[PDB]
């Protein structure tokens, strides 16, 4: 019973690490997205801020 | 540092100066009796040492089980009596448990078990209490040695650690070995030794266990009292130096408020 | 608002149980916490253009209204999608290992199901037999049992 | 402030005042009773806060003519690194006469190397 | 009143008994349980600077301290436990805290929902 | 400066009048004793009450 349930609960542990990998790389790519937009949003004010 | 705050602090240390100077006079009498009783029981532990001079017995190679016994009182305010025994005990179970033998300690008195319950909480056979509040005796050593047999633990090598009283200022923590299995107790020096059987050597070594706890109930009680005298003189000298430095601060602070309130009046009249 | 959800995966995800690879998951959830709320404040949209606001009240044009006209007429440089190889190649090798290990334990369940049913074969009664009890308890050749 | 002086520096700052206050708050009991009536955790905010007091004294450049000792200048990043190795407890075997009147932290282990 | 009524007395019980700094005897069933409830509630009371909380974000974090749900941590991790807890409830449990601010009280069914959230988070806090 | 009525003296029970680190070391020491006698006594109450009825 245990050697059956050792492989049973293992494959539910194998699929947990692929849910965690699929959202981590999807989010860590996404955190650089608006941060690329933020710096251009930053720079377009600073050239306006210098003139005013 | 106002006038009220200096007074209430100075009044406190004048109390603590009396209490510790009375407490030295209490413990000067307890040591003066506990100096007297030890020299009768000095010749009692002469006999059990004289057994091992003519028959030189040692712990030969290795044991399966072990004991460590450490005596103390339950009372504090004695300086370096209890930590001169617990730190000796942790200096041997680290030295042991690598040759493979199983160790189990017993601490008579509360203050050993207080130190060694956060790291060595598992090797405890039994614990005792209520040691040294009344003077220790021989019937007290026959309750330690009797409950040590109603335990099931077969022990084949042990030792006891106590403070050998040297002088009023100085004590020395020593150790003494205990041979408890009949195997190590019947060796080459015991070849000349007559009529005692294995069943009589069962009887003789057990009276030595009540004996060798009694020799260490008369050493660690004198040294616990004569370090309760010397460490109370140094709480009384260290209080005389704290009030004489606080009388002077009080005297200047008393004079500086007479002057302060008086200039408030001199300037209150002349401003009219 | 390009944002993805997930499942509740915090309890046994540190219990991945590699070959003593505890740091593989204990660093994995540690990256997972900080990346979550930080990329949420990235994912939706950028704020209102405050470049067009104060350049209109500013009179010195030429390099003011034209710079906001030129630099705000292009596309957003998005990121590259380099994470695809370990998505498929790491996944199926654990699912292919699920096929053999669920059957190699099944024969170990099947042989253990046969090992007990043969133990019920040996005795039909307390006074049953002198040879049916000679399967579990052993016999041997000459001079085996010393004592 | 953790945002200005840097959040690593700000935690060696507030964490070394905490160990210094706790040495002050027992000076009533140590002066009367003794060191020997303390616990084992509070013989380890006493011995660690006497290694920290001594490691705040530095030989100055203008004071070479008084005592004949070389004036030492330490940088910023070698003091934060040198106090985290007294708070974490790496130097708890070196005595306290080695942390005294030295510059950067490597002179403290060198002064401890001299006396043996 | 529910969570800081009991907090006021549990801290007052602490301060009478927690000023030795020199221990000789051991009473873990007797004293050391109560003083372990104070250091979990003392280190909860610390705060930062120019970041003030709300009242229902206060009821949640104070709930988890007095109801025994922190005695298996370490006290050097409760300041770390707080911000990970607080970010989880504002993000995933926004309709929970809106029933404390609107209804005023912490109701018995509202006592029910919070009983899992602290224990579900404690099941996967340190991993 | 104590062997004179002009020189100041102390009262009885002034250690806990200051509020130092001996007045705290004593206010807490009394609660660490009289909290554990409060459940030697508490446990025995059920039996004592019964005993009163018995005799």
């Amino acid at each position: 019973i245990d050697l059956e349930k050792s492989q049973q609960a293992l494959v539910q542990k194998r699929h947990y690490l692929f849910d965690v990998q699929r959202n981590n790389i999807a989010m860590a790519l996404e955190v650089t997205y608006r941060e690329r937009l933020h710096r251009v949003y930053k720079e377009i004010k600073n050239r306006l801020d210098y003139h005013i | 540092a106002t006038l009220k705050d200096i007074t209430r602090r100075l009044k406190s240390i004048k109390n603590i100066q009396k209490i510790t100077k009375s407490m030295k006079m209490v413990a000067a009498a307890k040591y003066a009796r506990a100096e007297r009783d030890l020299k009768p029981a000095r010749v009692y532990g002469i006999g059990s040492l004289a057994l091992y001079e003519k028959a030189d017995i040692k712990v030969p190679e290795d044991k399966k089980k072990h004991l460590i016994i450490g005596v103390s009182s339950d009372r504090g305010l004695c300086g370096a009596i209890h930590s001169s025994v617990a730190k000796q005990i942790k200096s041997e179970v680290a030295n042991l448990t690598a040759a493979g033998k199983e160790v189990k300690i017993v601490g008579v008195g509360d203050k050993i078990r207080g130190i060694l319950h956060r790291t060595h909480s598992d090797q405890f056979l039994v614990t005792f209490k209520e040691v040294g509040r009344k003077p220790p005796t021989f019937g007290d050593a026959s309750v330690i040695a009797l409950e040590l047999l109603n335990s099931g633990y077969e022990f084949d090598e042990g030792s006891i650690i106590f403070n050998r009283f040297r002088s009023v200022i100085s004590y020395k923590t020593e150790e003494k070995p205990i041979f408890s299995l009949d195997t190590v107790a019947s060796a080459e020096s015991m070849s000349i030794y007559d009529d005692i059987d294995a069943d009589v050597l069962r009887n003789y070594q057990e009276y030595s266990l009540a004996n060798i706890i009694y020799y260490s109930l008369k050493e660690s009680t004198t040294s616990e009292q004569s370090a309760r005298m010397t460490a109370m003189d140094n709480a009384s000298k260290n209080a005389s130096e704290m009030i004489d430095k606080l009388t002077l601060t009080f005297n200047r602070t008393r004079q500086a408020v007479i002057t302060k309130e008086l200039i408030e009046i001199i300037s209150g009249a002349a401003a009219l | 608002r390009k944002l993805a959800l997930k499942a509740i995966d915090w309890v046994a995800f540190g219990e991945i149980i590699p070959r003593n690879q505890k740091a593989i998951a204990n660093s994995l959830k540690s990256w997972n916490e900080t990346l979550s709320t930080r990329l949420a404040a990235l994912p939706e949209k950028p704020p209102a253009i405050d470049w067009a606001y104060y350049k209109a009240t500013v009179a010195k044009a030429g390099l003011v209204d034209d710079f906001e006209k030129k630099f705000n007429a292009l596309k957003v440089p998005v990121p590259e999608d380099k994470y695809t190889a370990l998505v498929d190649a790491e996944e199926q090798e654990d699912v292919k290992r699920c096929a053999e290990f669920l059957s190699l334990s099944k024969a170990r369940i099947e042989a253990y199901e046969k090992e007990l049913e043969k133990m019920k074969n040996i005795i039909p009664f307390d006074q049953m037999t002198i040879e049916d009890l000679n399967e579990v308890f052993p016999e041997t050749k000459l001079d085996k049992k010393k004592y | 402030d953790p945002n200005i002086v840097g959040s690593e520096h700000y935690d060696v700052a507030r964490g070394v005042q905490k160990i210094l206050q706790d040495y002050k708050s027992l000076q009533d009991i140590i002066a009367i009773l003794g060191m020997d009536e303390l616990s084992e955790e509070d013989k380890l905010t006493v011995s660690r806060a006497r290694k920290i007091q001594r490691f705040l004294s530095q030989p100055f450049q203008v004071a070479e003519v008084f005592t004949g000792h070389l004036g030492k200048l330490v940088p910023l990043k070698e003091t934060i690194k040198g106090f985290q190795q007294i708070l974490a407890g790496e130097y708890d075997h070196l005595p306290e006469q080695a942390f005294y009147m030295v510059g950067p932290i490597e002179e403290a282990v060198a002064k401890a190397d001299k006396l043996a | 009143k529910q969570v800081a009524g009991t907090m006021k007395l549990e801290l007052a019980q602490y301060r009478e008994v927690a000023a030795f700094a020199q221990f000789g005897s051991d009473l873990d069933a007797a004293t050391q349980q109560l003083l372990s409830r104070g250091v979990r509630l003392t280190e909860l009371l610390k705060q930062g600077q120019y970041a003030p909380m709300a009242i229902e974000e206060q009821v949640a974090v104070i709930y988890a301290g007095v109801r025994g749900y922190l005695d298996k941590l370490e006290p050097s991790k409760i300041t770390k436990f707080e911000n990970a807890f607080l970010s989880h409830v504002i993000s995933q449990h926004q309709a929970l805290l809106g029933k404390i601010r609107a209804d005023g009280k912490i109701s018995e069914e509202t006592d029910a929902k919070l009983k899992e959230i602290v224990t579900n988070f404690l099941a996967g806090f340190e991993a | 400066s104590s062997d004179t009525p002009e020189g100041v003296r102390s009262g009885a029970g002034a250690v806990r009048d200051a509020g130092g680190a001996f007045g705290k070391k004593e206010q807490a020491d009394e609660e660490r004793y009289f909290r554990a006698r409060a459940r030697e006594q508490l446990a025995a109450l059920k039996k004592h009450h019964e005993n009163e009825i018995s005799h």
